[PDB]
RNA sequence: CCGGUCCUAAGGCGGGGCCUAAUAGGCACCCGCCGAAAGGGAAACGGGUUAAUAUUCCCGUGCCGCGGGGGUAGGUUCUGC
RNA sequence: CGCAGGUCGCAGUGGCAAGGGGGACCUGACUGUUUAACAAAAACAUAGGUCCCCGCGAGCCCGUAAGGGUGUGUACGGGGGC
């Protein structure tokens, strides 16, 4: 498993993700893309976890909540 | 197995396990370092610790890279150069 | 300071035109950042992890990072809480 | 059984060989070598008797020579009829001067070198003869010899020296001295022994042997084998 | 002295080590200016530590803060094209630990 | 010729400088009057300065005694591979050069 | 004239043992092996190295060279030293024969 | 992906050769091979499961070697910054 | 690690754990080795001393021989006695 911390970079593994999970804290959303090589793991705001799986979802890309 | 590990060739590395366990894991000691050609010390840029073999490793940008430093180059460069 | 390697990466590779590059320095700077500062606190060295994180508010003004100042602020949240039970105690 | 140690000795048992294995290789010149070479290290031996200098040619052959006393790191030897006689220098000896002190000396040439080779040994350079190519040397021991003129020596003392005047002070030390050597250690003395094992063995009051001839077979030959004399009086008539 | 402008020196250190150059500007008693031209030789002009520059014993005649295809007329006036084109190629067997104590 | 004398003049009284370093740097961008070279200094030094000192057009003296007697003949407490004489103030020595 | 001892200073490690003579020839020897020396290349005073017997080196300028089995120089290994070090000799007999 | 399997050590065996009345006897020579489940040496860990296997089965997360495809940096007289 | 005070017993390193000491002679210097299954020693070995055969195509030894060990060595050395 690998930790991205920049968005832009991040949704260049998770637009290509088999799956995008979803576990949410008090601060923070850790959003996984499961790859078929790698977990990308990115910890995010909450009001950017939401908008980023609202352009997931646009993109047809499964996302769960873990 | 039990004689290879009861041999000092590995290093014995207690963990505990996320089950609660304490157990012992036997890890590969690090291989060494390159060395220059004439002196025998570790060439910078080149000594990070290393586990196995067939990992590719970056030489210094510089002429003969990882065989020599940079003062044996420099002083066999001078000496080519008055020669 | 720590990352200055990972600024001259990031202003060299942008001189170059490597934005791909460019991209993964400052991620790396970021990660530098982050990992050192919140093993600091960790360790509860919070005087390094202080000029760690003024460092890292410096670095985010220069290169208009926004995940810097987010980790900064949990960061420095987990910091006034160890001082608040340290205050406490004491 | 009956057959005595001398006897075993013989047959080439792992007790009584030598574990050349723990050497780089043997000492001796090569063919061929001539020109300037570099002194690149100087290196203990285990087993063998003085340091070991090992010499790379300016073509790039690589030899294994006996340290002279003074040679150091990073010098510059020369090879061949041309050299100097300056130590460390490989030469002829029908080039060396008379009176110079060489080691490592080739009795023909090629060979790689026979006498003085142990530390602090050297050989003197007496005289030449060229009609017949040939050079008069003594050897470390005094002797007086004939040796051949386009034969290959190193000028100066093999490094070393005094080694045998520091005692052995323990039985341990020689011991593992023997254990790089080729020796069997330690030994029993004949009369120590029974008269199956030895000729000395055996009596209530166990005494050594007298002389035996020359002509004395294998396992009688032991003790004084067709000696001059012996004692005192010996060396004095000796010297 | 010897370090001077319209110097043909060697650099030692770097990645360009044992590439020719000329030497074409003084910065201080630490620093010069050398280009010897990077599509000449491949020694893109900038200052150089003169503790890291090897004088040869050729020189050639230009001006202080001369530029490349200024010190390019000057070496074909020389003749040195060729010269500052070859790389000096050391010889590692020489060297002994005593030469870099 | 009292050398050593000498030496101690041209340090207090002109310009001389200690060390090989500065000597080195002194021969390839100052003009230093003469070198002085001790002795048994090493192979590589003895042939840069040599190198340097025929380039620069400047004179070389070996002085007849090691660095450590080099250094205690100019009274300084340590060794001395090379000195330039870049001033002789009151000295003579700069006669040594012939 | 030692650290803790009068006589038997470095043959102090064998106690009793080995015999007066035999410690005493161990010392002689040792108190030269172990003492300080004039580095043959360098001059200084140092207590150079023994690598092995016959293997001695110098810290200060690394000069590596071959001399006696316990001292650095043996007394005929002086008079047939190298002459690439024998340079300061040299320029002291020019210097006196030229003034 | 745990060991063998591979490598060489001390050493050994076979063929050619030489020796031998002769061989199934000897070996300095030449050639090949064997020789370590404690030496050197590719890569896997945690949890669960069975009456009995568990780094082997299952779940999760990976690594190595070999090969291929796409993208990319780079190259396309000449050289990467 | 130390100081002051108080206090109990027959007994305070309270159990456990845990040197008896000294003088003189003989003998082997010492550490070490030895008769697996009646002998551990004053026996053997030992460092040290000394003598002998040997300049290497040597000396000594093994093999029927081919050949081999000492020897990847060289008198500050190999071998053989005391
Ligand atoms: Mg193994
Ligand atoms: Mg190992
Ligand atoms: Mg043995
Ligand atoms: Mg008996
Ligand atoms: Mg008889
Ligand atoms: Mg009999
Ligand atoms: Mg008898
Ligand atoms: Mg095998
Ligand atoms: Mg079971
Ligand atoms: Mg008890
Ligand atoms: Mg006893
Ligand atoms: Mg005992
Ligand atoms: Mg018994
Ligand atoms: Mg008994
Ligand atoms: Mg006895
Ligand atoms: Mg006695
Ligand atoms: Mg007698
Ligand atoms: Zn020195």
């Amino acid at each position: 498993p690998k930790e991205i911390f920049l968005v832009e970079l991040w949704k260049k593994y998770g637009e290509k993700a088999q799956v995008v999970r979803v576990k949410r804290y008090e601060d923070f959303v850790k959003l996984k893309a499961r790859l078929s090589g790698y977990l990308y793991t990115i910890r995010v705001p909450p009001d950017k976890a939401e908008q980023l799986i609202s352009e997931l979802k646009a993109k047809n890309v499964k996302v769960e909540e873990v | 197995p039990r004689p290879a590990y009861r041999s000092r060739s590995l290093r014995r590395v207690k963990v505990k396990t996320p089950g609660g366990r304490t157990v012992v894991h036997y890890e590969k000691r690090a291989k060494g370092v390159p060395k220059c050609a004439v002196t025998g010390q570790p060439l910078g840029g080149m000594n990070s610790k290393v586990y196995r073999f067939g990992i590719s490793t970056r030489a210094p940008s510089r002429p003969y890279g990882g065989v020599v430093s940079h003062k044996v180059l420099a002083r066999a460069i001078r000496y080519a150069v008055r020669r | 300071p720590l990352c200055s390697k990972w600024e001259s990466l990031i202003t060299w590779a942008e001189k170059g035109g490597n934005s791909y590059k460019a991209l993964e320095f400052r991620e790396k700077l970021v990660e530098c950042i982050v990992y050192t500062a919140t093993e600091k606190v960790k360790k509860k060295k919070l005087d390094e992890a202080e000029e760690l994180l003024k460092y890292g508010k410096e670095v985010a003004k220069k290169f208009n990072i926004e995940e810097l100042n987010f980790h900064i602020a949990l960061l420095e949240k987990e910091i006034s809480k160890i001082r608040q039970r340290r205050a406490q105690a004491q | 059984g009956k057959r005595i140690l001398v006897q075993r000795r013989g047959r080439g048992g792992s007790q009584f060989r030598s574990p050349s294995w723990k050497r780089d290789g043997p000492v001796r010149y090569p063919p061929n070598i001539s020109g300037r070479g570099i002194v690149v290290e100087i290196l203990h031996e285990p087993g063998l008797n003085a340091p070991v200098a090992k010499i790379r040619m300016e073509n790039g052959v690589e030899f294994f020579n006996y340290a002279a006393e003074g040679l150091y790191v990073g010098q510059v030897i020369q090879v061949g009829p041309d050299a100097p006689p300056a130590v460390g220098n490989v030469l002829p000896l029908g080039k060396i001067p008379e009176g110079t002190m060489v080691f490592n000396v080739e009795k023909r040439f090629g060979d790689g070198g026979k006498f003085a080779r142990s530390g602090g040994t050297y050989a003197l350079v007496i005289g030449q003869r060229p009609e017949e190519n040939k050079t008069i040397v003594r050897l470390p021991s005094g002797r007086v010899i004939e040796v051949d003129a386009r034969g290959r020596a190193t000028i100066g003392i093999v490094a070393g020296g005094g080694r045998v005047e520091k005692p052995f002070v323990k039985a341990g030390k020689k011991y593992h001295r023997a254990r790089a050597k080729s020796w069997k250690y330690p030994t029993v003395r004949g009369k120590a022994m029974s008269p199956y094992a030895h000729p000395h063995g055996g009596g209530s009051h166990q005494k050594g042997g007298t002389p035996v001839p020359k002509t004395a077979p294998p396992g009688q030959k032991v003790g004084f084998i067709g000696s001059r004399c012996t004692g005192r009086g010996c060396v004095r008539a000796r010297a | 002295k010897v370090i001077d402008v319209g110097r043909v020196v060697v650099k030692v250190l770097g990645r360009e080590a044992g590439r020719k150059a000329v030497v074409v500007d003084i910065v201080d008693e630490n620093y010069v200016v050398i280009t010897g031209p990077k599509s000449l030789s491949g020694v893109r002009r900038r200052r150089v530590n003169i503790n890291h520059i090897e004088p040869t014993d050729k020189k050639i005649e230009i001006k202080k803060g001369a530029s490349d295809e200024e010190v390019l007329k000057a070496l074909e006036a020389a003749g040195l094209v060729e010269y500052m084109k070859e790389r000096v190629k050391p010889k590692l067997f020489e060297i002994t630990p005593a030469d870099v104590k | 010729i009292d050398i050593g004398r000498e030496l101690q003049v041209a340090i207090n009284t002109g310009k001389v400088i200690i060390g090989l370093r500065e000597t080195k740097k002194s021969l390839l961008t100052g003009a230093p009057k003469l070198v002085i070279i001790a002795a048994n200094a090493p192979r590589w030094a003895r042939e840069d300065i040599e190198y340097y000192a025929k380039l620069a057009g400047v004179p070389i003296f070996t002085f007849p005694g090691s660095s450590i007697e080099l250094g205690a003949a100019a009274k300084r407490p340590h060794k001395i591979m090379a000195l330039a004489v870049v001033d002789p103030g009151q000295s003579e020595i700069l006669k040594l050069v012939e | 004239p030692f650290s803790h001892t009068k006589i038997v200073g470095p043959a102090g490690r064998y106690g009793a043992r080995y015999g007066m003579g035999i410690r005493r020839k161990v010392t002689t020897i040792e108190v030269k092996q172990r003492g300080k020396h004039r580095c043959p290349s360098c001059r200084s005073l140092v207590r150079l190295e023994r690598l092995a017997f016959g293997i001695w080196h110098c810290p200060k300028c690394g000069h590596t060279f071959a001399g006696g089995a316990y001292v650095p120089q043996t007394i005929l290994g002086k008079t047939i030293a190298p002459e690439e070090l024998k340079g300061v000799e040299a320029e002291k007999a020019k210097w006196k024969e030229a003034a």
